[PDB]
């Protein structure tokens, strides 16, 4: 009977959250396009030579 | 380039029309219309080639154009069709039987042509990079229309290095087998001469497409097939004529497999002609074997020259026409060559002297036709070359009558030689 728990930060705003995720859509599309283009322009599946 | 003009080098083919109508003096041959028309009929049946084992016998006087008609048929038949010329005395071998030699002669004029569609790559190498660590590299092939790159494999690099192909080189690559063949050096093949170089033969780069599909054809005779299949020594066709293929599966298997090939469309047939000159040399055994060898479906057509008449058959004491037994004479179609008249002998002499590049006068032609009608046409023909040499020696332009007369007095024919043989002459 000395200690006790705590909790805070009860905030979630419906419309502001919708806006926030509609914005995160930008980051998601940027990540997808960046990954796709980087893969296509760097991998170009192939091999290299040996190091003897 | 330099292949001299033999006795039969003047005829380039039978002087026939589209309807097999012999012309008087066209295409080297002169006169002999009936025998030339028969030769043309048999030649048309040959070029058709749906009947096997047919025999013809060109009989006639000595020196009337029998071998001439044979060479004319050969020329009119041209390549891409086997024509084997053999003297009757050539089959008497010491290492192979007469029947085996005749089977060889027959099967040597039967062609088998395999047509293949192997694709290749033709272009001018621009660069051949290769790194040894298995070594790996690349190649840049250029044609006048496009350029491309190829990643070279292990055996590809091996073959390229063995052939020692370099840049600027025009090469062909059989993609199926990887066989390389360099056709020449392109203008780029210039090695920037600064060292011990002694080759500057350039050629235009290959045109068209890079990876084209052309058609190859491999034509070999049944004789070569059975020879190379006889034993592991697959070079007897050039190594030496040591032969004796047993008539066991070897030849029967060649025949059966060629039949299956013809059926499946791999290589069907191209029949041929066998010109047996002086067939009277063949033996009774040879004739008896031919009797049934002409009955085989793989039997090419044969034409046999004949000078003899009613004379004994070799190897026996049977008197038979042409020196051939009636047994074989029955299968043959006989064509008789007639002797040349005055205007035919004169025209033959004219064509011969114009072929051997010798200008004769109008009286030279007359005296030569006289000599050739009194004596053999062959002697008259041989007189032309001898008469041209005296003219060249005296620095003349065209052979006159005095040169021909000097040559006639200088050289002797058989009749005058016999009439001069008045002494014992070591009989
Ligand atoms: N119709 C012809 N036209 C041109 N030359 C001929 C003709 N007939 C024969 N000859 C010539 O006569 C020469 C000898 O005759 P050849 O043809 O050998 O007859 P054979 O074979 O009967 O001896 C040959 O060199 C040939 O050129």
């Amino acid at each position: 009977r000395r200690k006790g728990p705590h909790c805070e930060r009860p905030l979630t705003q419906e419309e502001l959250l919708r806006e926030a995720k509609i914005t995160e859509e930008l980051n998601l599309r940027s990540l997808e396009t960046y990954e796709r283009l980087e893969a296509d322009k760097k991998k170009q599946v192939h091999k290299k030579r040996k190091c003897p | 380039r330099i292949e001299r003009i033999g006795a039969h080098s003047h005829i380039r083919g039978l002087g026939l029309d589209d309807a097999l109508e012999p012309r008087q003096a066209s295409q080297g041959m002169v006169g002999q219309l009936a025998a030339r028309r028969a030769a043309g009929v048999v030649l048309e049946m040959i070029r058709e080639g749906k009947i096997a084992g047919r025999a013809v016998l060109i009989a006639g006087q000595p020196g009337t154009g029998k071998t001439a008609i044979a060479m004319g048929m050969a020329q009119a038949l041209g390549p891409d069709t086997p024509f084997t010329a053999i003297a009757g005395s050539e089959i008497f071998s010491l290492e192979m039987s007469k029947t085996e030699a005749l089977t060889q002669a027959f099967r040597r004029s039967i062609g088998v042509r395999i047509k293949e569609e192997t694709e290749i790559i033709e272009g001018e190498v621009v660069e051949i990079q290769i790194d040894r660590p298995s070594k790996v590299g690349k190649l840049t092939l250029k044609t006048t229309e496009m350029e491309t790159i190829y990643d070279l494999g292990t055996k590809m690099i091996e073959s390229l290095t063995k052939d020692k192909v370099q840049a600027g080189d025009v090469i062909t690559i059989d993609k199926a087998t990887g066989k390389i063949s360099k056709l020449g050096r392109s203008f780029t093949r210039a090695r920037d001469y600064d060292a011990m170089g002694s080759q500057t033969k350039f050629v235009q780069c290959p045109d068209g497409e890079l990876q084209k599909r052309k058609e190859v054809v491999h034509t070999v005779s049944l004789h070569e097939i059975d020879v190379i299949n006889s034993r592991t020594q697959g070079f007897l066709a050039l190594f030496s004529g040591d032969t004796g293929e047993i008539k066991s599966e070897v030849r029967e298997q060649i025949n059966a497999k060629v039949a299956e090939w013809r059926e499946e469309g791999k290589a069907e047939i191209i029949p041929g002609v066998l010109f047996i000159d002086e067939v009277h040399m063949l033996d009774i055994e040879s004739f008896s074997f031919l009797n049934r060898a002409l009955e085989s479906d793989m039997a090419p057509v044969l034409i046999m020259a004949t000078n003899r008449g009613i004379t004994r058959i070799r190897g026996t004491s049977y008197q038979s026409p042409h020196g051939i037994p009636i047994d074989l004479l029955d299968r043959l179609l006989i064509v008789s060559t007639t002797p040349y008249s005055e205007k035919d002998t004169k025209q033959i002499l004219r064509i011969r002297c114009e072929e051997e590049d010798v200008e004769m006068s109008e009286d030279a032609y007359t005296v030569l036709t006289r000599i050739g009608l009194e004596t053999s046409l062959r002697y008259a023909i041989q007189l032309i070359t001898a008469a041209s040499l005296v003219c060249r020696k005296r620095k003349g332009t065209e052979v006159q009558v005095d040169d021909i007369k000097r040559v006639y007095s200088l050289f002797l024919d058989e009749s005058r030689s016999t009439q001069y043989m008045k002494e014992y002459q070591d009989a």
